[PDB]
């Protein structure tokens, strides 16, 4: 989850962004979050291949 | 304080009680005792904590001083040598003057706080209110498991 | 909400009391500060119960808890009757009385009209 | 015949009691600042001290006087009840953190300095000075009734 | 603490009491029966709990010594063997002392912690709740078998 | 970084492979008695030596020679994965203790003394003497070998 309070322990998206706007009309700001890991469950099927050249 | 100044204040305060009836060197025996329990040196704010408690201790010092003599067990005393004749009859008198002493610690020093939380009433202070309800191991009445747990009663007393 | 009846009150020695206040670190202010703590949280569930020292002093105990109950008669006026009664007496001069259960409502309306 | 025992105290929203919160953006009244978390001699199985609430100097060391104060830890690392982390880190690996220090209320009871003694007036004014309102009107610090 | 401090300091906490009314050799037998049963060189956290026991055991051998002895059954007194006559009428002062002493632990050592756990709740503490849960010999109310049992109820206390 | 992780493999029925069950009283092949569970001497958390399957003489303490064995140790307490009595025990304090003693198919492999060496022949006739059939053979298993 995004650390905004709306969805603190509630679910997960892949991308979060928001709009702002002062409602004075005289200023705006852009937000992004992400929060993800990359795994590889089973690091016993990927081999490495180093390679002599001349 | 010094090491003199209590022995003065204690004498003082018994209403001048003499050398033989209380040893300068138990006093300092006491005084000791809590100086190194409240690290006197290292914290100014428990002078009058420690020199009430020094004062009381050696009441009940002077109580056991009347037992274990033959002070406390005798009632009467007739003497007569010849034409000499003497008949009388601080055990009793020391006791209660513990109790009234432990009841009025003020005639010692004003600033001891006594007597200020008597009466308790809770759930009536927003301080005392928040105090237990955020605190981590309280369990309070809204966690009525049951027969097995379900996720709609909480864990935990604190609001989300 | 202020009829606290079933209340529980707590009588302790007050030489513990006092103790605590001029002893903020010594065993008597723990043991107090415990109480304010634990006696706010006492609900009724799997593992509620009371332990209290038995010692007696005169002809009452030095530590005790009862519950609170009114000690006597509680009220009597009955205010529920109270507000019906002016219900029907405000809602009688609109003609709409009858929610409190050709009509006396619809004959209302004609005037207007 | 041990019972096994676990508890907690406090939370996150009882050292911080509010914030001024900058539209502009969210990171405004912290600063990100790097430590050593497990001690630096002990092995890889000892719970640091760094309970929420101390008070950490500019280089991240922590205080012991009102000379080095500059923020209060607040990472959520070192909340009461946060306690998965003890073997995750090396004696002497360092570690970022976070401390609050603009536009802040402080509870006057939690500050203490890294050796537990309370916070004093000279770090009161110390702080205060980086604007942040250190208020002793707390409601809620007596238990139960003893 | 070495054998020559205790006896120092037993006299000094029962009033600079003398050789005669107690030996050095009863101090000791009582204060080696302390040292083997809480093996104080294994454990030094037992200093205080073993002294406090010494004194209050010193304290009953000093009422069982009036007893066995003329002293207690006497309560008066007449000489008279010419013109010197004298007449006088520590047993039962001992008695209510040994029970004020126990009262009064902290008088030998502060550190004793009494007076800690006098009023117990249960259920309001989520160490206890699940100390109590998590036995695997309690007994609860969900366990309630009734004519035959049914595979419909629980027979562990601590849940899955 | 260190991912603390564990493994919750063993099991109880390795220990005994079958029993006679009598109509009657169902705990006819076992017995209950007080043996230490703390080391004696050792701290307040040093969790018991103990382990399932270690001979035991009917005194209750655990066998070191063939001839003082009665029976195998086949406590709820001490069996693999449920070994959570860590701290729970004073140091040297006696605990009820289930034994294993007749009417039992016990496996071999998994018997051994108090300092964990494999029983013996002495061993074996003294256990079966009771009615108990210690089989050696037991097919175990090859998990992952990319070959077999």
């Amino acid at each position: 989850p995004s650390d905004t309070l709306r969805d603190a322990n509630q679910a997960a998206q892949e991308l979060y962004v928001f709009f702002k706007e002062s409602n004075y009309l005289r200023e705006a700001k852009i937000e992004s979050e992400t929060s993800f890991l990359t795994v590889n469950n089973r690091p016993e099927l990927v081999v490495k291949s180093t390679g002599k050249f001349t | 304080m010094t090491n003199e100044q209590v022995i003065e204040l204690v004498r003082v305060l018994l209403g001048g009680i003499t050398t033989e009836e209380i040893s300068d060197q138990t006093i300092i025996f006491f005084w000791t005792k809590w100086k190194l329990t409240y690290d006197l040196d290292n914290r100014p704010e428990k002078i009058p904590a420690a020199l009430y408690n020094t004062v009381v201790d050696c009441v009940r010092w002077l109580i056991v001083q009347e037992v274990s003599s033959g002070n406390s067990s005798i009632r009467e005393r007739f003497e007569k040598i010849g034409d000499e004749t003497i008949s009388v009859k601080s055990w009793e008198s020391w006791k209660d003057f513990l109790d009234w002493l432990e009841l009025n610690p003020d005639y010692i020093d004003p600033s001891l706080a006594f007597n200020s939380s008597l009466v308790i009433i809770g759930g009536v202070r927003k301080d005392e209110f928040f105090r237990v309800k955020n605190n981590p191991n309280s369990y309070n009445g809204f966690m009525e498991q049951g027969v097995y747990p379900t996720p709609a009663i909480p864990k935990q007393s604190a609001w989300p | 909400t202020k009829d606290m009846g079933g209340v529980i009150e707590l009588k302790i020695p007050s030489q513990i009391l006092n103790k605590a206040a001029m002893d903020p670190s010594s065993p008597e202010a723990d043991m107090v500060r415990g109480l304010m703590s634990d006696a706010a949280n006492a609900h009724s569930g799997e593992q509620s119960f009371f332990m209290l020292p038995s010692d007696t002093k005169d002809n009452a105990p030095q530590y005790s808890m009862t519950l609170k109950g009114i000690d006597g008669m509680g009220k009597q006026y009955s205010t529920a009757q109270l507000i019906s009664d002016r219900k029907k007496s405000i809602l009688d001069r609109l003609g709409a009385g009858f929610i409190n259960v050709q009509t006396i409502h619809t004959q209302f309306v004609q005037r207007v009209n | 015949a041990k019972a096994h025992v676990a508890t907690l105290e406090g939370n996150y929203s009882d050292i911080v009691l509010g914030r001024v919160v900058a539209f502009g953006d969210t990171g405004w009244n912290f600063k990100e600042v790097d430590m050593t978390f497990i001690a630096d001699d002990a092995d890889a199985d000892s719970k640091t001290t760094l309970f929420a609430g101390v008070l950490v100097g500019e280089d991240g060391t922590p205080a012991t006087a009102a000379a080095g104060v500059f923020g209060v830890l607040v990472d959520r690392k070192v909340l009461p009840g946060v306690d998965h982390y003890i073997g995750v880190f090396e004696p002497g690996e360092k570690v970022p953190m976070v401390l609050a220090v603009r536009g802040l209320t402080l509870n006057q009871l939690k500050l203490k300095y890294a050796d537990g003694t309370a916070i004093d007036a000279a770090g009161i004014q110390a702080l205060e000075a980086q604007g942040n309102q250190v208020t002793d009107k707390i409601v809620g610090t007596q238990f139960i009734g003893s």
